RNA sequence: ACUAUGGUUGGAGACAACAUGGGAAUCCGGGGUGCUGUAGGCU
RNA sequence: GAGAAGCUCAGACGAGUAGGCAGGCGUGGAGGUUUGUGACGAAGCCUUGGGCGUGAGCCUGGGUCGAACAGCCUCUAGUG
RNA sequence: UCUAGUGGGCCAUUUUUGGUAAGCAGAACUGGCGAUGCGGGAUGAACCGAACGUGAGGUUAAGGUGCCGGAAUGUACGCUCA
RNA sequence: GAGUGUUUAUAGCCCUUGUUGUAAUACGUCCACUGGGGACUGAGGACUGCGGCUUCGUGCCAAGGAUGCUGACAUAAUGGU
C-alpha cells in the first residue's frame, strides 16, 4: 500500500488556495534573480513544468544559477547522518525571495547608519539586539481605577 | 516472519557522529552553471588576468 | 579591593532601602509598586541522568 | 561582563539537600513538589544543599 | 499550613485599553507562589489573560483581625465528585479564616475523598447571628451553658514514662 | 552519574616516533630542548616531524627547493632550506645553482651536486647551531599525497580513481560498467 | 473503537440501522406551548447502538402515551447512528453512535404542568443505554436557543412570528421592507 | 600550591585573605532611630478587608 | 475547543481534574464597499 | 642525579555483550650475556608455614627427591 | 585510511491500524533491556529512583518507620464493621 | 423557683476611634555577632605563597594538609593466616 511516483501524496500540497485558481499573476515573471540570492521554493500546481519535487517545497535555499525560465537553487537535505548539496532547477513560478533577507539587508544598513553617526558624535553605537529583557519597575496608580474584588463562581447548568 | 522494519534506532545512529554538514569551498566547479555563461567567463577572466599582470609589471 | 567591596555593600543597602521606602509609599497612597523583575535566577538540576 | 565572570565559575557541585527534599521530588513546587520556578524559595534550598 | 493572601493584578496594557481594569482576590495557599498561580487559574476563567499577558501588581497576607474570639465560619465550595460538580455549604467554628478553610479541607478529604485541585472556595464569611447558623452542631455551641465532659483520648501520662513499655498496674479513669 | 559525551578525548598524534634509530632520539633529545625553552614555533615544527612516518615525510628534490627558493617575488636568496625528511637528486636539473639545505638524509647524488656547485649540506643538529630559532629559514615539505595509494584512495562509482587491477589492458575492468557500449559507464 | 466509518461508496454494503423514526408525539406543534424542556444527556463517551435507541423509542413512546396522550409531548431521538461497526461472520454488523461527553441523547419538550412526567420517562430510558446518563431541564424555551425570560420579552414585544414547530427570530439584517411586513406587531425603533 | 582547600566562611584567617573589607564590615547599623511613622493608608486598609 | 510537557494524580474503565506552557474555528455584533503606477486628453 | 624511556605540579573522569586496540603474565626451543644455581642436592612433587602483585603469576620455610637448571637482552613456536 | 562485529530483537509511555479478543500481529515518538549492577515495587530483563574504580564520613532519591525490619504503637480532623 | 420583659445595674461581652507608643510578641530575613556537645579524617614532608599581628626582626599566628603532653603493655596488644 506504498506508491512511490514523484506526487504521491501532493492532493494539498499542490493545491491552489480557495478562489485562487486561474491565472498567475504576472509581477512572478517581472521578478529578477540572481546567484547568491536566498529564494523561497513554493509549488505552483498549475505550472507542472519545471515542478521540484515535494520535498523542496516550503524549503529555502541559495541561487546558483540563472536560466531564461529557472533559476537553480541550492538545498541541503539530511540523508542519513549527514547533510547533502541538492541542486534543483525551478522555473520561477514555483519560486520567491526570502523576505528576511531584504530584512537582514536593511538592520545591516541601519547598523552602519548607526555606526557613522555614532562615531562622528563620539559616542557609542550598540548595534546588538538584546533578548525582550525582565520587565522593568513601574507604579500603577488606582485613582478612578479601584479593584475589583473577583470571587470563583458557583456551578450551574446552562443547558 | 521477514519484512521487520522499524525506524526506531536510525535516528539515534544519525546523531552518533551528528548530521555532518558539507564542507563550504570559495569556489564551485562551473560545471553545474549555464555553458554559454561559463564560456564567457573563461575569456573574461583570462583578460582580467592579462590586465592584472600587465599593470603590476608595468609599475 | 577593599574599597570596591565598600562600595557594593553601601549600593546593596542603598538599593534595599530605595525598595521598602517605594513601597511604604505605594501603600500609603493606595496605588501599587510594582518591583523590578529579576534579571538573575539560580538554577539547580533536581534529576539525575537517566 | 556577567557572561564572562558566570562561565569562569564551575558549576557548583552541591550536597543533598540537609532535611532531604519534599516527599515527592519530581512534581512542579506549586503541586507540592520540587521541580520548576520557586522564587525566593531557591534560597532556603540553597542553604540546604551549600 | 495555609495562608490567606489578598493578590491584585491586571492585563498587561496595550494599545487598545492603556488603562486595564484592576482585579483583586482573597486566595488560601501554602505560600505566595502558590497564592499567584492560584488567581491566574481563577481570573482565566472569567478574563482573556494568562500569566503572559497579565501581571501581579500587589499580594498581601491577610492576618485575623480578632484571632482571640471565637467565631463562626460559613464558606461556601464548588467541588468536583467522581460523577458531577456540586455547590455545598459548610459551617466551622474557629477563631481565624485560615483556621476554618483548613478545617474544610481536612473535612471534604475526610468524607468525600475531595482532593485540594478539585475544590473552588467561593466565599468565607463570619456569620454574626445566632439564627443565620444553619447546622444544629454549630449552634449548639453558642449556648452560654455548654457543658460536656472531656472527649475519649487515650490517657496521658507525660511525655517519659509513656515511653515505658510496662506498667505496675492497670489504669484507671 | 555525569552527563558527559566524548569525543576528542585521547590526542590522535604522536608523542614520539615509532622509530627505534639511536640518532635519532638523539635529534628528538635536542629539540624537545629547543621546542620547550624557546618560543618559536619553528622548533616545535620540527620536533613535531620528527615524529612522523616515512609517508608523512615524504621526500624532496633539489630542484623542487632550487625553485621554491628562486621565485620571481622570493627574497629566499641566500636563506638555508630546511626539511625533515630525504633530500633527493633532480638529475634533470643539468646545471645545479648553489644551494643550503638542512635535510634528515641526502642522497649520494644529491649531497655530492650540492658540494660540487659549492652549496652546503648540514644535518638537523648543524641547523640548530646556526639558526637555534629557524630565523631567516625556508622550512620546507615534500608532497604527501604523490604515493602511489592516493591514486587509489576514494574509489568508487564517478570518483575518477584508480582500480586496484593486477593487469593493465583491455579485459581488465574495461568493460560492463567501464563504458556506455557495455551497460553503463562508471 | 477506530477513526468513523460510514456508509460511503468505500462502504457501499452496509446494513439499515434498526431506528428509522427520530420524531414523535404533536410533532406539528407551535412555540406558545410545550414551553418546558427535559433532555437526557450522556454522561461519558459510549457507542449506543441502533438497537438500544430503537429499543429505547419504542419504551419512550409507549410510556408517555399512556400516561399523559399524544398532544402534551414532543419526544424527539438526538443520536443518530452513522458509525459501522464490523464482525467476521459466523464485513459490516451493525450501526452505533458515536456520543461524546454532554451530548443529548433524547430531548421532550412538554407543559410545565407534566414536568414531572417528563423526567420519570426520561429517567426510565437509562435503563436501555449503556453507560451513564442525567436528567436535566433546559433553560431554553422548547427547542429554541433563547432563555425563558428572554423569550418572554421577544414575545411579548412582537418579534416572533410561528412558522409550524418551530419559528422565525428578528435580526438586524436584509431588507428593512420585507421585516417590516412580515413583522406587523413589531415596533422597528429608530434609536 | 593549595593542598587543602579551606572555607573562608569558617577560617577567619582564610576570609581575610580574600576580602580585605571584612573588618571594616559593620553589620547591624540602627536605622529606626527616629519616631517611625506607620504608612498604610486608608485606602490601602479598606482594599485589605474586602469581602 | 484543541494541544507540548508532569505526577507512585483521580477513576474498574471510559475519561476527568489539576500543574508549567501554546491557543483555534464557527456564529454573532459593529465598521467598510477599491487603492494605486506610467503616459496623455478635458470648463 | 634521579633509567629525559627520567623528574615534577594540577584538573576531570571510571557500566559493558559482540567487537577493536594496548600493556603485561606463563610455556618448549635458538643467539648473547650473568668469575649465574647445583650431588654440601638440579628438576619435579607435597605442605595443616612466610612474603609480593588489582590480576595473569612470582619468591620463600619445612618435607620428599636424585642430575640437571635459571635471571637479563634478543630469536622462535606444535605456547596457556 | 584500513578493518571488526552486526544485518532474528524485545519492553514501557504516548499516537495508532488489523483483530471478537489475546501474554496477538503491524507501523509512529521517546526512554529502556539486549550490553545495566545498585536502592525500591515480598518476587520479577524493561515499572519507580539511580546508572557502578578501591575505601572513610556526611546527606539523600524512589520507598518506608506495630513485629518480622533499619526508622514516630508520631501529631491533627474525620470516615468505615465486612 | 420558671417564664417574662427593660441596655449596666452589685456582672460581663461585641464594634469604632485618642496616648504610654518607635508597645510587645510571633513569623520572615540577614549579621564578614557570639557560646557549647558528638563523630570521621591528618593527604603533604627543609625553604619559598597570600593574609594577619608585631617590640618591625631571618619575630609571632589557627595564614600553601597534626602536633603536643602522658600512661600501660611488651609468652600482652595490634596486624596476618
Ligand atoms: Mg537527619
Ligand atoms: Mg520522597
Ligand atoms: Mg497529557
Ligand atoms: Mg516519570
Ligand atoms: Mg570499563
Ligand atoms: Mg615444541
Ligand atoms: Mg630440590
Ligand atoms: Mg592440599
Ligand atoms: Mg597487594
Ligand atoms: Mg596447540
Ligand atoms: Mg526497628
Amino acid at each position: 500500500p506504498h506508491s512511490y511516483g514523484i506526487r504521491a501524496r501532493t492532493r494539498y500540497t499542490f493545491q491552489r488556495g480557495f478562489r485562487e485558481h486561474g491565472q498567475i499573476r504576472l509581477s512572478t515573471y517581472l521578478k529578477t534573480y540572481k546567484v547568491g540570492d536566498i529564494v523561497d521554493i513554493k509549488v505552483n500546481g498549475a505550472v507542472q513544468k519545471g515542478m521540484p519535487h515535494k520535498y523542496y517545497h516550503g524549503k529555502t535555499g541559495v541561487v546558483y544559477n540563472v536560466t531564461q525560465s529557472s533559476v537553480g537553487v541550492l538545498i541541503y537535505k539530511v540523508v542519513g547522518n549527514r547533510y547533502m548539496e541538492k541542486r534543483v532547477n525551478v522555473r520561477i513560478e514555483h519560486v520567491k525571495h526570502s523576505k528576511c533577507r531584504q530584512d537582514f539587508l536593511d538592520r545591516v544598513k541601519a547598523n552602519e547608519a548607526k555606526r557613522k553617526e555614532a562615531k562622528a558624535q563620539g559616542k557609542t553605537v550598540q548595534l546588538r539586539r538584546q533578548p525582550a529583557p525582565p520587565a522593568t519597575a513601574h507604579f500603577v496608580s488606582t485613582e478612578n481605577n479601584e479593584p475589583v474584588t473577583l470571587h470563583p463562581v458557583a456551578y450551574d447548568t446552562t443547558i | 516472519k521477514s519484512k521487520n522494519h522499524t525506524n526506531h534506532n536510525q535516528n539515534k545512529k544519525a546523531h552518533r557522529n551528528g548530521i555532518k554538514r558539507p564542507q563550504k569551498h570559495r569556489y564551485d566547479s562551473l560545471k553545474y552553471r549555464d555553458a554559454k555563461f561559463r564560456r564567457n567567463q573563461k575569456f573574461a577572466n583570462r583578460g582580467t588576468v592579462e590586465a592584472i599582470r600587465q599593470a603590476k609589471a608595468s609599475a | 579591593i577593599a574599597k570596591r567591596a565598600e562600595s557594593y555593600d553601601a549600593e546593596y543597602r542603598k538599593a534595599e532601602r530605595e525598595q521598602i521606602e517605594l513601597g511604604r509609599k505605594a501603600r500609603a497612597e493606595g496605588n501599587y509598586y510594582v518591583p523590578d523583575e529579576t534579571k538573575l535566577v539560580f538554577v539547580i538540576r533536581i534529576r539525575g541522568i537517566n | 561582563n556577567f557572561k564572562q565572570a558566570a562561565n569562569f565559575i564551575w558549576p557548583f557541585q552541591l550536597s543533598s539537600p540537609l532535611g532531604g527534599w519534599r516527599d515527592r521530588k519530581f512534581k512542579h513546587f506549586i503541586e507540592g513538589g520540587d521541580a520548576g520556578k520557586r522564587d525566593e524559595h531557591i534560597n532556603s534550598l540553597v542553604r540546604k544543599m551549600l | 499550613a495555609l495562608k490567606e493572601y489578598q493578590v491584585v493584578g491586571r492585563k498587561v496594557p496595550t494599545e487598545h485599553e492603556p488603562v486595564p481594569k484592576l482585579f483583586r482576590m482573597r486566595l488560601f495557599a501554602p505560600n505566595e507562589s502558590v497564592a499567584k498561580s492560584r488567581y491566574w487559574y481563577f481570573l482565566k476563567m472569567i478574563n482573556k489573560v494568562k500569566k503572559a499577558t497579565g501581571e501581579i501588581v500587589a499580594i498581601n497576607e491577610i492576618s485575623e483581625p480578632k484571632p482571640l474570639k471565637a467565631k463562626v465560619f460559613g464558606i461556601w465550595i464548588r467541588y468536583d465528585s467522581r460523577s458531577g460538580t456540586h455547590n455545598m455549604y459548610k459551617e466551622f467554628r474557629d477563631t481565624t479564616r485560615v483556621g476554618a478553610v483548613e478545617a474544610m479541607y481536612a473535612d471534604m478529604a475526610a468524607r468525600h475523598r475531595a482532593r485540594f485541585r478539585s475544590i473552588r472556595i467561593l466565599k468565607v464569611v463570619e456569620v454574626e447571628k445566632k439564627e443565620d447558623v444553619r447546622r444544629n452542631y454549630v449552634k449548639q455551641l453558642l449556648n452560654p451553658h455548654l457543658k460536656f465532659p472531656l472527649p475519649h483520648r487515650r490517657t496521658g501520662v507525660v511525655g517519659l514514662a509513656g515511653k515505658k513499655v510496662f506498667a505496675p498496674h492497670r489504669p484507671s479513669t | 552519574g555525569i552527563d558527559i559525551e566524548r569525543h576528542h578525548v585521547r590526542k590522535s598524534q604522536r608523542s614520539k616516533p615509532a622509530s627505534e634509530n639511536v640518532y635519532l632520539k638523539l635529534l628528538v633529545k635536542l629539540y624537545r630542548f629547543l621546542a620547550r625553552r624557546t618560543d618559536s614555533r619553528f622548533n616545535k615544527a620540527i620536533l613535531k616531524r620528527l615524529f612522523q612516518s616515512k609517508t608523512n615525510r615524504p621526500p624532496i628534490s633539489i630542484s623542487k627547493i632550487a625553485a621554491l627558493t628562486s621565485r620571481k617575488s622570493a627574497s629566499l636568496e641566500g636563506k638555508t632550506t630546511v626539511i625533515v625528511g630525504t633530500v633527493t637528486d633532480d638529475e634533470r636539473l643539468l646545471t645545479v645553482p648553489k644551494l643550503s639545505v638542512a635535510a634528515l638524509r641526502f642522497t649520494k647524488s644529491a649531497r655530492a651536486r650540492i658540494l660540487k656547485a659549492g652549496g652546503e649540506v648540514l644535518t638537523l643538529d648543524q641547523l640548530a647551531l646556526r639558526a637555534p630559532t629557524g630565523s631567516n629559514t625556508v622550512l620546507l615539505r615534500g608532497k604527501k599525497h604523490a604515493r602511489e595509494a592516493y591514486r587509489h584512495f576514494g574509489f568508487g562509482p564517478h570518483k575518477h580513481k584508480a582500480p586496484y587491477v593486477r593487469s593493465e589492458g583491455r579485459k581488465f575492468e574495461r568493460a560492463r560498467g567501464r563504458r556506455k557500449s557495455r551497460a553503463f559507464k562508471v | 473503537k477506530n477513526k468513523p466509518y460510514p456508509k460511503s461508496r468505500y462502504n457501499r454494503a452496509v446494513p439499515d440501522s434498526k431506528i428509522r423514526i427520530f420524531d414523535l408525539g404533536r410533532k406539528r406543534a407551535g412555540v406558545d406551548e410545550f414551553p418546558l424542556c427535559i433532555h437526557l444527556v450522556s454522561n461519558e463517551y459510549e457507542q449506543i447502538t441502533s438497537e438500544a435507541l430503537e429499543a429505547a423509542r419504542i419504551c419512550a413512546n409507549k410510556y408517555l402515551v399512556k400516561i399523559g396522550g399524544k398532544d402534551s409531548f414532543h419526544l424527539r431521538v438526538r443520536a443518530h447512528p452513522f458509525h459501522v461497526v464490523r464482525i467476521n461472520k459466523m464485513k459490516p454488523n451493525g450501526l452505533v453512535a458515536r456520543v461524546n461527553i454532554g451530548q443529548i441523547l433524547m430531548s421532550v419538550r412538554t407543559k410545565d404542568s407534566s414536568r414531572a412526567t417528563a423526567i420519570e420517562a426520561l429517567r426510565r430510558c437509562q435503563y436501555k443505554f449503556p453507560g451513564q446518563q442525567r436528567i436535566i431541564v433546559s433553560k431554553k424555551w422548547g427547542f429554541s436557543q433563547y432563555a425563558r425570560d428572554e423569550y418572554i420579552e421577544k414575545r411579548s414585544r412582537g418579534e416572533i412570528i410561528p412558522d409550524g414547530c418551530y419559528a422565525k427570530f428578528l435580526n438586524k439584517r436584509g431588507s428593512l421592507q420585507e421585516k417590516l411586513d412580515l413583522f406587523p406587531e413589531a415596533s422597528f425603533n429608530l434609536a | 600550591a593549595h593542598v587543602q582547600k579551606k572555607n573562608p566562611l569558617k577560617n577567619k584567617a582564610v576570609l581575610a585573605r580574600l576580602n580585605p573589607y571584612a573588618k571594616a564590615y559593620k553589620a547591624n547599623v540602627k536605622l529606626n532611630t527616629g519616631k517611625t511613622p506607620k504608612a498604610a493608608g486608608e485606602k490601602f486598609l479598606t482594599v485589605l478587608h474586602e469581602n
